[PDB]
């Protein structure tokens, strides 16, 4: 169950997307998408 | 990778072909003459590069022992000099302790 | 430490190569197989001829020996050092390149009398360019190095293969003149072929 | 190593003692016993793993060149001249016409197989590096230095 | 809860109460799953 | 263009088998060398 | 190629893709620009995501 008293931890897998930030370059500069 | 098996990690292949034709607009069409004006070339190439991994578990000591195999190599290759009347005074300390 | 290095090769070269040029009647000239007409205009045609068979065999066995005690890091280093000047205008200095045979080891006995060793191994040497060039004088001593860093357990009085590198290779070429190369006892003067096989084995 | 791992976990005073490949644990009898058991749980034997890398490189080619190429120039009667296929008249004016002729068939085949071999143990990062290093001088006027380029099989 | 990594045995060291350790144990079991391989051309 | 697939089986036939076939047909193979075999045996058969 | 693959609910594979295709473009080899450090580089860059 992953429970301890009144607290617990939930594991949530994403199925239609990605966890994390997307980074790419435009020649001379770096862009980041949260 | 499963024990004793292998996998293709990656690779790169390339296939290519090119050709050219050059000629003199009218002279290139002459029966047994145009050959002196026409020009052609062909260039074909094929490249294959791969990286494969194979892993296994080691439990036994090297058999036969390294020193045995080395002696066989040195003797057959003619480099062996263990019978040198001078050097043996030292070599004995390494070969037999 | 046992270091074994075996080499074998087989080179075959046989045939000809045609190229060059000619001035004809001071009205036109001919270039053969993309010759450098800018100078070849006032030269001639060259028939290069190769004819060489070469066999080669080599073997090297090297054996470093080092005595230490349980849990005592021991160092063995047989090397050479190349020095060079960096006398600039503001900052000046000497620098160097060190390479050779080096062993760093930490031995340890286990419950079964087994010996575990932390091993760092270097096998360096001096690679050189064609000695006929100026690069043999200028501070360019190309260095070749083999590095191994691992841990292994060996039974008393036994041995293990730590690592190695092998290489096998073979190549060949065929060149010829589209029609002349097919002539009965003539084409040999136009055809060209080569073969180059090699085998290398290195282990520690 | 284990000395660092345990130290961080607890913070009992524990000090490593390399000379005898051992740990010095100071505390109460129960605390020492507790750590003793932990150590016994972690102190286990490792198996060996041999890694082989196969590198295969195959090459094949086929070149055919046959024919001619015409270009150049000529001075005629010191009154006019002719340039063929955009020749460089600035010098070609005092030259001639060139008939380049190519005639070459070439076949080529090559194969290379390389195999690095490396022995290690479970969970132990192993390194194999067969390389060459090119050195060069950067003796400037203020700053001076040596630099290099290293490449090979790693 | 104090957790320290121990690379040598590919394991985690979890210090706390019996319940806290059990709690983390289950979390680890939930996350520790096998992965499939993907070949890209 | 992109093409992707899931890999579940080990390379078949094993890499070392295919390599031997290549070396022999290409003429590079030298596993029968009376000298080098003293070492090569440790790699080819362990 | 830099890639991050991921399976979806339907067994689909999504990939974060960064692709570079670079090469060496050259000037007329008969000029001094073939000697001076001027190796003109051609590059094709693609950065996207696809299922």
């Amino acid at each position: 169950g992953i429970e301890l008293g009144r607290q617990k931890i939930g594991v949530m897998r994403l199925n239609n997307t990605f966890v994390g930030d997307r980074t790419y370059n435009l020649r001379d500069q770096k862009m980041v998408i949260p | 990778v499963p024990h004793g098996k292998s996998l293709l990690v990656g690779g790169y292949t390339r296939d290519a072909n090119t050709d050219t034709v050059q000629s003199i607009p009218f002279l290139g069409k002459l029966p047994l003459i145009g050959s002196l004006f026409r020009y052609s070339s062909k260039n074909k190439s094929n490249v294959v590069r791969v990286f494969m991994i194979e892993p296994k578990e080691i439990v036994d000591p090297l058999t036969p022992d390294a020193s045995e195999s080395v002696n066989n190599i040195l003797k057959q290759s003619g480099a062996w000099s263990g019978d040198d009347k001078l050097q043996k005074w030292v070599r004995v300390y390494l070969d037999r302790g | 430490l046992w270091i074994v290095d075996l080499n074998k090769s087989d080179l075959e070269r046989l045939g000809t190569s045609w190229s060059g040029s000619i001035t004809i009647g001071d009205k036109l000239g001919v270039s053969l197989n993309q010759s450098s007409i800018s100078t070849l205009d006032g030269s001639r045609f060259i028939a290069a001829v190769n004819a060489l068979e070469e066999k080669k065999q080599a073997t090297v066995v090297s054996r470093p020996v080092l005595l230490t005690q349980e849990n005592v890091p021991a160092i063995f280093d047989n090397n050479r050092t190349f020095y060079t000047k960096l006398i600039g205008e503001r900052n000046v200095a000497l620098e160097h390149v060190t390479y050779g045979t080096m062993i760093r080891v930490l031995p340890r006995f286990s419950a079964d009398g087994q010996i575990e060793m932390s091993l760092d191994i270097e096998d360096g040497n001096d690679k050189t360019p064609q000695s006929d060039t100026t690069t043999s004088v200028d501070a360019l001593p190309e260095v070749g190095r083999t590095l191994i860093s691992t841990i292994a357990r060996v039974p008393h009085g036994k041995s293990l293969l730590v690592g190695g590198y092998t290489r096998d290779a073979n190549t060949d070429t065929v060149q010829s003149i589209p029609f002349l190369g097919k002539l009965p006892l003539i084409g040999s003067l136009f055809r060209y072929s080569s073969k180059n096989k090699s085998n290398v084995v290195r282990v520690f | 190593g284990i000395a660092t791992a345990i130290e961080r976990l607890l913070q009992i005073k524990i000090v490593a003692y390399p000379d005898t490949n051992s740990l010095l644990v100071k505390g109460t009898a129960e605390q020492v016993h507790f750590i003793e058991m932990l150590v016994k749980a972690l102190d286990v034997a490792k198996r060996h793993v041999e890694l082989s890398l196969w590198i295969v490189d195959l090459n094949k080619s086929d070149l055919e060149r046959l024919g001619t190429s015409w270009s150049g120039s000529i001075t005629i009667g010191d009154k006019l001249g002719v340039s063929l296929n955009q020749s460089s008249i600035s010098t070609l004016d005092g030259s001639r016409f060139i008939a380049a002729v190519n005639a070459l068939e070439e076949k080529k085949q090559a194969t290379v197989v390389s195999r690095p071999v490396l022995l290690t143990q479970e969970n132990v990062p192993a390194i194999f590096d067969n390389n060459r290093t090119f050195y060069t001088k950067l003796i400037g006027e203020r700053n001076v230095a040596l630099e290099h380029v290293t490449y090979g099989t790693m």
